């Protein structure tokens, strides 16, 4: 069940060919996570690839809005 | 710059390395060791914090169209090149640059250098085809010229002045990117800032490797030699003398790592404040954002660190 | 719909708080680093160092004074390295804590204080004002941000020709529905008719790329025929 990386070598974690959300660091790009059982190790996803339809004469503009509320500890 | 290099430092295999006897006599000093083991996994994880702040601030990750009607703006500059680790010119005229066994691992950072290249360029996508309504929220696009044209609009001059001189203004600007590139590629001398903090890590640590063969007022800085020559009792008070000079220094280069890190996290939050008031927005801070009044950025990244063109 | 906004918005910021006890890792962090720092320096007290045992009066009687010196000198050198190691990670901690309350400072006499312009300084949004809590060995802050929500797309144009003179709007911009023309706010769908009150003309058409042909209304004519 070994998978060698660029971190290190992981033992007891099967590779897998998706991609989510970084769940726990491992290094170099791979980012272990806990998901039905058994523990994988992908390549962390930056986030949901969305292009975006620029023209030379398009735009978008909001109608509606919402009044957000977060918090900042320090 | 933004992030260091992420050391760390085995305690006892770089004082006592290879001997139950030294190992058992570094024991009787307390916490000493796991005190500096913890510090420096500290360092460690807040660079990747660093990096985390300095880049991961987009949401999605945006891609511009490939059909680039820009109003005249080249950009091909800086938006990726497909065709290599996909980085763009100047990303790789900014990475070209830039220039052992005593426990002395360097973990590897978290976010790879091609990652790092796919978050800029999603921010350098994301501001080019839609302003700052995608740090402001969801991204929405506009035109190239009149996002120009707000921006001109934000420093007190109107839009017609834009709207009559855009080609004018196209040419200046593809112009100074050309100058941009031909400077980096020719005065190397520009990346002092990041060259200087990888030289300061690069010489703490030889001198922290140096130290190793020191006697400390021992009679041989071998820890073999000394434990092969000598019984116990006399063994003993050499090895103890090496074991007090070894952990000073060790001690010191911690005490050096946790103040050169502490500025490297003031740099790197003053890059998370800039990207975030600059890219992401117009700063009507002046010379905060470049030399003049500011018009927009773009982000590059670099090898341990981050670069801008304010276009001012 | 904004004070209904308002009020549910600081609802979920209590149900968020009362029930994830993970908001708080950064007083925590705080708290558990200085309190793992003394227990540190106190458990280096039951230390060798060295010497024959950590108890001074166990060697202050098992040794007679000439050679005990050495023995609790010894001993001395070892707590006060330790002691002089506790109060440099003080000094940095510090100098971090100090980094952290200059930021906090200026982010409540910007942001309470005041309305500031900074982007992703007052919470990601555009930002409207934001409230302070105490919190213990901390701060804690409502950043009331503005986010826009639902768009069209209303294909646009730089600018409009009325009688061969270029119009460009004095705060707004142009799009057109499919059917018409109309001049709207940047940050809030609210089209209106194009009228001189509205825009301002500079120039002709020989000059703006990608301009459009249109009638921008005038209020004085029809006070002028009536
Ligand atoms: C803006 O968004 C609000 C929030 O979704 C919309 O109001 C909702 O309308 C639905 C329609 O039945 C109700 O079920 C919700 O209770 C409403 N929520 C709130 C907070 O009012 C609103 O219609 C949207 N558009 C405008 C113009 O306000
Ligand atoms: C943006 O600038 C690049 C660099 O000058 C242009 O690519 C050059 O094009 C000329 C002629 O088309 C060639 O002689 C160069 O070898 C090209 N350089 C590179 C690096 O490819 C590019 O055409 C410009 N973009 C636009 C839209 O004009
Ligand atoms: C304003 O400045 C620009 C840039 O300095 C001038 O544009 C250049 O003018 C020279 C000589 O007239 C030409 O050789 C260049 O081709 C022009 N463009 C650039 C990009 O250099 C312009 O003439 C100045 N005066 C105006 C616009 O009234
Ligand atoms: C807007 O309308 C004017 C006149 O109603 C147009 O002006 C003429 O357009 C034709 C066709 O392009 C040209 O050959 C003429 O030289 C223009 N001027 C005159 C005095 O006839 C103008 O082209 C229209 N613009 C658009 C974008 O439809
Ligand atoms: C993952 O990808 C590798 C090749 O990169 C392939 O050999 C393997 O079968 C894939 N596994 C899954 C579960 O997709
Ligand atoms: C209109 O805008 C939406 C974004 O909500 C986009 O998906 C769509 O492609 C746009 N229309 C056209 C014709 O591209
Ligand atoms: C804008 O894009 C359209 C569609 O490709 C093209 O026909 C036109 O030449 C472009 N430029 C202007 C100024 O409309």
């Amino acid at each position: 069940n070994v998978f060698q990386t660029r971190a290190g070598c992981l033992i007891g974690a099967e590779h897998v060919n998706n991609s989510y959300e970084c769940d726990i660091p491992i290094g170099a790009g791979i980012c272990a996570s806990y998901q039905t059982q058994s523990i994988i190790a992908y390549t962390m996803s930056l986030g949901a690839e969305n292009s975006v339809a620029y023209s030379n004469n398009s735009i978008a503009i909001p109608t509606n809005f919402t009044i957000s509320v977060t918090t900042e500890i320090l | 710059p933004v992030s260091m290099t992420k050391t760390s430092v085995d305690c006892t295999m770089y004082i006592c390395g290879d001997s139950t006897e030294c190992s058992n006599l570094l024991l009787q000093y307390g916490s000493f060791c796991t005190q500096l083991n913890r510090a420096l996994t500290g360092i460690a994880v807040e660079q990747d914090k660093n990096t985390q702040e300095v880049f991961a601030q987009v949401k999605q990750i945006y891609k511009t169209p490939p059909i680039k009607d820009f109003g005249g703006f080249n950009f091909s500059q800086i938006l990726p090149d497909p065709s290599k680790s996909k980085r763009s010119f100047i990303e790789d005229l900014l990475f070209n640059k830039v220039t052992k066994f005593n426990g002395l691992t360097v973990l590897p950072p978290l976010l790879t250098d091609e990652m790092i290249a796919q978050y800029t360029s999603a921010l350098l996508a994301g501001t080019i085809t839609s302003g700052w309504t995608f740090g402001a929220g969801a991204a929405l696009q506009i035109p190239f010229a009149m996002q120009m044209a707000y921006r001109f609009n934000g420093i007190g001059v109107t839009q017609n002045v834009l709207y009559e001189n855009q080609k004018l203004i196209a040419n200046q600007f593809n112009s100074a990117i050309g100058k941009i590139q031909d400077s980096l590629s020719s005065t190397a001398s520009a990346l002092g800032k990041l060259q200087d903090v990888v030289n300061q890590n690069a010489q703490a640590l030889n001198t922290l490797v140096k130290q190793l063969s020191s006697n400390f007022g021992a009679i041989s800085s071998v820890l073999n030699d000394i434990l092969s020559r000598l019984d116990p009792p006399e063994a003993e008070v050499q090895i103890d003398r090496l074991i007090t000079g070894r952990l000073q220094s060790l001690q010191t280069y911690v005490t050096q790592q946790l103040i050169r890190a502490a500025e490297i996290r003031a740099s790197a939050n003053l890059a998370a404040t800039k990207m975030s008031e600059c890219v992401l927005g117009q700063s009507k801070r002046v010379d905060f954002c470049g030399k003049g009044y500011h018009l927009m950025s773009f982000p590059q990244s670099a090898p341990h660190g981050v670069v801008f063109l304010h276009v001012t | 719909l904004i004070a209904n906004q308002f009020n549910s918005a600081i609802g979920k910021i209590q149900d968020s708080l009362s029930s994830t006890a993970s908001a708080l890792g950064k007083l925590q962090d705080v708290v558990n680093q200085n309190a793992q720092a003394l227990n540190t320096l106190v458990k280096q007290l039951s230390s060798n160092f060295g010497a024959i045992s950590s108890v001074l009066n166990d060697i202050l009687s098992r040794l007679d004074p000439p050679e005990a010196e050495v023995q609790i000198d010894r001993l001395i050198t070892g707590r006060l390295q330790s002691l002089q190691t506790y109060v440099t990670q003080q000094l940095i901690r510090a100098a971090e804590i100090r980094a952290s309350a200059n930021l906090a400072a200026t982010k409540m006499s910007e942001c309470v204080l005041g309305q500031s312009k900074r982007v992703d300084f007052c919470g990601k949004g555009y930002h409207l004002m934001s409230f302070p809590q105490s919190a213990p060995h901390g701060v804690v802050f409502l950043h009331v941000t503005y986010v826009p929500a639902q768009e069209k797309n209303f294909t646009t144009a730089p600018a409009i020709c009325h009688d061969g003179k270029a119009h460009f709007p004095r705060e707004g911009v142009f799009v057109s529905n499919g059917t018409h023309w109309f001049v709207t706010q940047r940050n809030f769908y609210e089209p209106q008719i194009i009228t001189t009150d509205n825009t301002f003309v500079s120039g002709n058409c020989d000059v703006v790329i990608g301009i459009v042909n249109n009638t921008v209304y005038d209020p004085l004519q029809p006070e002028l025929d009536s």
